[PDB]
């Protein structure tokens, strides 16, 4: 989850 | 304090305490149990419809009373229509069905 | 109060009596007080219940009165009601 | 004492 | 010939929604995340509040104002696009949002176990990874090394790709899952899994296949398509259910759903724009994942990830939060005692009555010429202009109101009374009903309600009148009965005395006696014989006694005058007692009937109060009488204590032994001073006629109140007379030193302080106790609610016997009290030989019970709910008497609720007891857990020392033998072969209700539960009929488990209701098919409560989301059989007056 973390990755 | 009819709530359409209109008492689960154990079906139905959230039922009840009459046809409590519509917005199909 | 136990004695299983009383009261309210004797006091509910006590109203008898009433509705109409239906074809 | 060994 | 109608709803269906259906709900699409215009404040077009979609803001008026009247209805304004109708439609009409990319519904993903996951055979992690774009899940390969329905790495995905076009493909995100849902064929898969259940392995294979098959079959039968679990069109709730409104200040207030919708619309529109602009895959991925998150937040807030918040301090209210009455014609006020009232009456303040009854008053004022019309009537009534009052008197004539006091523990918390208009602002309550309400006048308030219809009013006057409910539905004893002052009065007038002043008078009858008694020479009664004719013998109407002159008292003579008219002259003159008065009232109820007994109750009240006032009873400091013996006993205790101290310092006895001896000495001393107090009050000296000193009980106020049962306990009385006692420490240990002082003397500060602890623990106990008792009551209600008397008889003799229940003394808690009001199961017969006692299938009666008592002791047999064979309920005979009104429970009576309230009501009295009662009702597997309940009826002992599995043991019945593995430690009462007890139970600790069920069967569990519950209430001295506990126990034993299918479709181990397997078995056996073999299952009240099939009820209970998703998936239909469903619907419940109506419908439907 956590779309912010995914996007940053 | 006491109330015959008075202000109602926006969403729920349940009787609401105004500034001059006293508002209404809560008939809760346990009171409902009390009426059920007495097998008092029409009193309970009155509590659940004409005396609370049904606009058609309360208007018809009031008019009938000032004209002298028997209990008006119930309508599903507005909060039940609210529940149905809210369940529809959840994407589950809810269908009232015939016999 | 009103010797209610006797009234319930007239109609087994409490509940039914209530319905009967209620229905009777509605009749009283709807048209012509009429009915059985006539204490003439304490409104429709008491009058209906008291009437029930003297087995005056009765569950079956009310039905019989209604059935006869249906025949009364038949009366008038009849040939004139048959006129409205026979005219149309 | 009374109730609850109080009371 | 068919065709649609109005209302008349008979069923509710719940199902997954296809995008087509969701679009069919929609009048318009909400294309903009606009709400209203910042300047005009009118709804923005195509936005969440737009009038073109949802409806006109004002009735029969379009937006621009071209069409303002009802002349045009159904008309759509060409200019503004708005239909002209009632604005009410803004509560009804719904919108939709068309998603650029599918989004999985959160409930069918995040609820465990995931429905999507279970269907697609995907673990939560994989489904998460695909839906949220972490990894691609290969689908439909139909060849190649790679596994179909499996996940993959991107490098792997590519490498694979290279090896073949038109092979296994998979696009990350909801598109993949939607593809799997559409492409999966459920028929083929159930076929495969059915082939799989043939596999020879015993465990781990068949169960999983059974669960998968369960879900698959659910989908197959329901007819819903799995792909519907993924949303294409997201429905939009009507604006009035998520309003944006101007508060009093002109400021705006909005439901959070509008904001959630706004995030959804924003992200969706942006996604469309990004797709049209050919954005890179990273950005489109981010947007799609964001959209999934926004829909997630809209549906349930907090289910997946951080809950969205308006501000950090508060989280937004989602639809799920939204999912999981107050009344008109009602009032409330402070209550005050109304002694002058008849039992069926209440004092109702004039103003309250004017408000409550206002429409009726308008109607009547219109019927009479008091006002031209209703409006004029209102304008007049506010003025309060005279004759309005008399009119209000005319309005409430014969009408009854409901009085209610919170908490409403049982049905007598609400009762009907005929209102008597009174000046003042307080509601006046009748003293006899205070017990049932648990009401007192230290500031309690009550609510009043006005039944409106003839039907409701008839219900109140027949079913709910205080005067019609004189006895507890729980114990069958009188509920409305004399208490406090009344007793005090009666006891005062009915008291033995030396009577030197008024002795030796022939009464000339009750009348002359009354005259003389009021007159002079008679005070506090007299020892004089009265002439009154007594009699009223029964078994004949004639009655009458030739001579009836008996030693009596002026008060005693008076009582007979007070319309007893139902025999028991002997009962009179026996001096008054609170218990005695209650028994008198009850006996009068049974013999003399209900209406007349009500009159008797009113008379007893009136007289009781009347004499209570003139008695002159009071309390002075000298009325608390200390015993000269106290100082002596204290000195003795001091001496013994010194002897124990000396004996301790010698070293003869341990510290513990010394402590124990001190405590024991002091306990005995406290008993001594109690006895001394009570003895000092109990005897008194008064001069006898001859001149001799006679010894009378005494009329001392503390003593009089205690002996009469008016107020007080011996323990409390000794608190002002005899030395207090020992206090508890906070740890629970008992302090060495007692409190020498008594409240009359007053106690040292240390004693008081050391008390405060106990006091505080007490108040805290009671306060918590109300909360816990309420919870128990609710559990019982939830478990028993569906039970109703569904017929006069079910045709089965089967029943229970029941014993005296006394453990050793055998003295009390047996015989008729337990037996009475039941129905005989067999032609029980009195004595040996000839026998032939006459009750079979007959309701036990007091006369009949007396017959059974007269003929020695009876083993007894009895019809019970436990053994009732009635489908989906109980029957009149098996239930027996309605305990509130001596008679066979009227058909349609809702027994379950009454049971729950009966058990629940004295919850706060058990103290914390109540946890034991709840522990029994919840069928907990008790910790000690013992007894070898093997019913093989044989024994061969053995070994195999493997820790707990050491002991082992084998039973060896002639036919066959078995092996059970026990646990290390413990002991056995019977050892080594021979099967001493066929029941066995060799080990001590109390058998689990479930162990008791398997080994001993249903009847033994009913007996055990009923008796073990009753132990607690008895220990608290509370009277409760076994019947209710039997109802609840019956609800516990509802479930059965199949051992063998027989010819049926049912599976081994499958659990189902008793009634269903019985009906099925009778169907099969009468069809000539092998019936199903089944075994009884016992579940606690919680699990049973959670069991019920109907989804409206279940969802209205608890765990709303889970219930609703499983229901929606299964495509269930609620038949509205029970009470909750109908209450929610706003329908007329299938109980009481409604029970009659419901049946005709049920039949019509079938
Ligand atoms: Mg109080
Ligand atoms: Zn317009
Ligand atoms: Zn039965």
């Amino acid at each position: 989850t956590d779309p912010v973390r995914m996007y940053m990755r | 304090h006491a109330r015959s009819t008075g202000s109602y709530s926006l969403v729920t359409q349940q009787p609401l305490g105004g500034k001059a209109q006293f508002g209404g008492q809560r008939f809760g689960e346990m009171e409902v149990w009390a009426l059920e154990a007495y097998g008092a079906a029409y009193t309970l139905q009155e509590m659940l419809t004409v005396k609370s959230d049904d606009v058609n039922g309360r208007t018809k009840m009031y008019k009938n009373i000032v004209d002298g009459n028997h209990q008006m046809e119930p309508g599903m409590p507005e909060s039940f229509n609210v529940l149905l519509k809210e369940i529809r917005s959840l994407g589950i199909n809810i269908e009232l069905e015939d016999e | 109060r009103v010797t209610v136990q006797d009234a319930v004695e007239k109609i087994g299983n409490r509940f039914d009596l209530v319905l009967v009383a209620a229905r009777r009261a509605r009749q009283m309210q709807v048209g012509g007080k009429d009915p059985l004797v006539p204490e003439e006091n304490d409104k429709t509910t008491v009058i209906a219940l008291r009437e029930i006590e003297e087995g005056l109203i009765n569950n079956q008898i009310l039905d019989v009165r209604e059935r006869q009433e249906q025949q009364e509705q038949e009366a008038a109409e009849l040939q004139a009601v048959t006129a409205i239906a026979e005219g149309r074809r | 004492t009374x109730x609850f060994x109080s009371g | 010939k068919a065709q649609t109608k109005t209302e008349e709803f008979d069923a509710i269906k719940i199902a997954l929604a296809s995008p087509d259906m969701i679009r069919s709900w929609s009048f318009g699409e909400v294309k903009k995340p606009e709400t209203i215009n910042y300047r005009t404040f009118k709804p923005e077009r195509d936005g969440l509040f737009c009038a073109r979609i949802f409806g006109p803001v004002k009735d029969y008026e379009c937006l621009c104002g071209k069409y303002k009247r009802l002349k045009h209805r159904g008309v759509i304004c060409e200019k503004c696009g708005v239909e002209v109708t009632q604005t009410k439609v803004r509560r009804e009409r719904m919108g939709h949002i068309e998603l650029a990319s599918p989004t999985a519904h959160i409930w069918f993903l995040k609820s465990l176990p995931s429905r999507i996951g279970l269907l697609l055979d995907m673990p939560l992690r994989d489904i998460e990874r695909v839906l949220y774009f972490e990894s691609y899940v290969v689908i439909e390969g139909g060849m190649t090394n790679l596994e179909r329905q499996q996940i993959l790495t991107e490098e792997q995905y590519l490498d694979a790709l290279e090896e073949f076009g038109d092979e296994f493909d998979a696009k990350m995100g909801a598109e993949a899952i939607q593809a799997l849902l559409k492409s999966m064929d459920l028929e083929q898969e159930c076929e495969q899994l059915r082939e799989e259940l043939n596999e020879t392995n015993s465990e781990t294979k068949r169960k999983k296949l059974t669960k998968r098959i369960k879900l698959l079959e659910a989908f197959v039968q329901s007819g819903n398509k799995p792909e519907w679990m993924i949303l294409t069109v997201l429905p939009v709730l009507p604006p009035d259910l998520r309003p944006l409104v101007p508060l009093d200040g002109g400021r705006f207030a909005t439901s959070d759903l509008n904001d959630l919708y706004r995030r959804v619309i924003n992200r969706n529109n942006r996604l469309k724009r990004l797709l049209d602009l050919a954005a890179p895959d990273i950005i489109v991925r981010n947007e799609k994942r964001m959209l999934q998150e926004a829909v997630d937040a809209l549906l349930d807030n907090g289910r997946r990830g951080r809950a969205i918040t308006g501000s950090n301090k508060r989280p937004l209210k989602s639809l799920a939060d939204m999912i999981k009455k107050r009344v008109d014609y009602s009032g409330r006020s402070v209550i005050t005692v109304g002694p002058y009232l008849r039992l069926h009456q209440c004092g109702l303040p004039k103003k309250m009555a004017l408000e409550l009854f206002k429409p009726f008053i308008y109607g009547k004022l219109e019927l009479r010429g008091l006002a031209t019309t209703i409006k004029a009537a209102k304008k007049m009534v506010e003025r309060e202009e005279a004759v309005v009052w008399d009119i209000l008197d005319e309005v409430i004539r014969e009408h009854p109101v409901l009085l209610n006091r919170a908490p409403t523990l049982h049905r007598l918390g609400i009762q009907a009374f005929e209102p008597v208009l009174i000046e003042g602002k307080a509601i006046q309550l009748h003293p006899l009903v205070c017990a049932a309400y648990n009401a007192d006048f230290d500031g309690d308030q009550m609510a009043v309600h006005v039944p409106l219809t003839l039907e409701a009013q008839l219900e109140a006057r027949a079913l709910m009148m205080s005067t019609n409910n004189i006895l507890s539905p729980a114990n069958g004893e009188p509920i409305i009965v004399p208490s406090q002052d009344v007793v005090l009065g009666l006891y005062y007038m009915t008291r033995d005395c030396v009577n030197a002043k008024g002795e030796g008078m022939v009464l000339t009858g009750p009348k002359e006696a009354e005259r003389l008694y009021r007159s002079g020479l008679a005070s506090l009664h007299a020892r004089v014989k009265v002439r009154i004719t007594e009699y009223e013998k029964d078994a004949n109407g004639e009655l009458v006694a030739k001579t009836s002159l008996k030693d009596t008292t002026v008060g005693r003579a008076i009582l007979w005058m007070i319309v007893p008219k139902g025999l028991p002259y002997s009962i009179v003159n026996q001096a008054l007692g609170k218990k005695a008065i209650s028994k008198m009232l009850n006996t009068c109820y049974r013999i003399l009937g209900l209406k007349p007994t009500v009159i008797f109750a009113d008379q007893i009240m009136y007289t009781g109060f009347a004499y209570a006032a003139r008695s002159g009873a009071s309390v002075g400091i000298d009325d608390m009488v200390i015993p000269e013996k106290k100082h002596e006993i204290i000195s003795e205790a001091e001496a013994e204590v010194a002897e124990i101290q000396e004996q301790f310092q010698s070293g003869l006895v341990t510290a513990g032994e010394r402590y124990n001896k001190v405590i024991d000495i002091w306990a005995a001393a406290n008993d001594r001073v109690s006895k001394a107090m009570m003895d000092n009050l109990q005897t008194e000296t008064v001069i006898n006629r001859d001149g001799q000193e006679e010894k009378q009980v005494s009329f001392n106020s503390i003593y009089m109140m205690a002996d009469s049962g008016a107020r007080g306990s011996a323990a409390q009385i000794r608190q002002l007379a005899g030395m207090r006692g020992l206090m508890a420490k906070p740890d629970g240990s008992i302090i060495e030193t007692p409190i020498t002082a008594n409240f009359r003397e007053g106690l040292n500060v240390l004693q008081y302080f050391i008390s405060t602890h106990g006091a505080r623990k007490g108040l805290a106990d009671t306060a918590l106790k109300t909360a816990n008792s309420g919870y128990l009551t609710r559990r019982l209600v939830d478990v028993a609610q569906d039970l109703v008397v569904t017929e006069d008889d079910c045709g089965t003799h089967e029943g229970i016997m029941m014993t005296p229940v006394i453990e050793g003394g055998d003295v009390k808690e047996p015989l008729r009290d337990r037996v009475l009001g039941r129905v005989t199961a067999e032609d029980v017969l009195k004595p040996g030989t000839a026998d032939i006692l006459v009750p079979r299938n007959t309701l036990l009666h007091e006369q009949w019970c007396d017959l059974l008592e007269e003929n020695s002791v009876d083993a007894v047999k009895v019809r019970s709910v436990v053994s009732c064979d009635t489908d989906f309920g109980v029957c009149a005979h098996c239930y027996g008497r309605d305990l509130a009104r001596g008679h066979i429970i009227n058909k349609g009576e809702a027994i379950g609720v009454i049971a729950a309230q009966s058990i629940g009501e004295p919850g706060t009295q058990l103290t914390m007891g109540l946890p034991r009662v709840a522990d029994l009702f919840e069928a907990r597997r008790p910790k000690e857990p013992a007894i070898l309940a093997e019913i093989s009826g044989i024994v061969s002992f053995g070994k195999e020392t493997k820790g707990k599995r050491r002991l082992v043991i084998t039973p060896v019945d002639g036919s066959d033998p078995y092996e059970e593995m026990i646990p290390k430690w413990r002991q056995l009462n019977v050892f080594e072969g021979e099967r001493v007890e066929r029941g066995d139970v060799i080990s001590d600790g109390p058998e689990a209700p479930h162990d008791i069920l398997r080994l001993r069967g249903v009847h033994a569990v009913t007996r055990y539960i009923v008796n073990e519950v009753q132990d607690v209430y008895r220990l608290q001295g509370v009277k409760i009929n076994d019947k209710h506990i039997e109802v609840i126990v019956r609800q516990m034993l509802r479930k059965a488990t199949i051992v063998n299918a027989g010819s049926s479709d049912f599976l081994e181990g499958e659990q189902v209701e008793y009634s269903r397997v019985k009906i099925a078995n009778r169907e099969l056996e009468a069809n000539g098919k092998v019936g199903a073999t089944y075994s009884r299952d016992l579940l606690g009240i919680t699990k049973a409560s959670l069991a019920t099939e109907s989804f409206i009820s279940a969802a209205s209970f608890q765990e709303t989301t889970r219930v609703l998703t499983e229901a929606a998936v299964a495509g269930k239909r609620d038949e509205l059989r029970g009470l909750k469903e109908n209450v929610i619907v706003g329908r007329l419940i299938p109980a009481g007056t409604g029970y009659a109506y419901h049946q005709d419908r049920m039949r019509r439907r079938a």
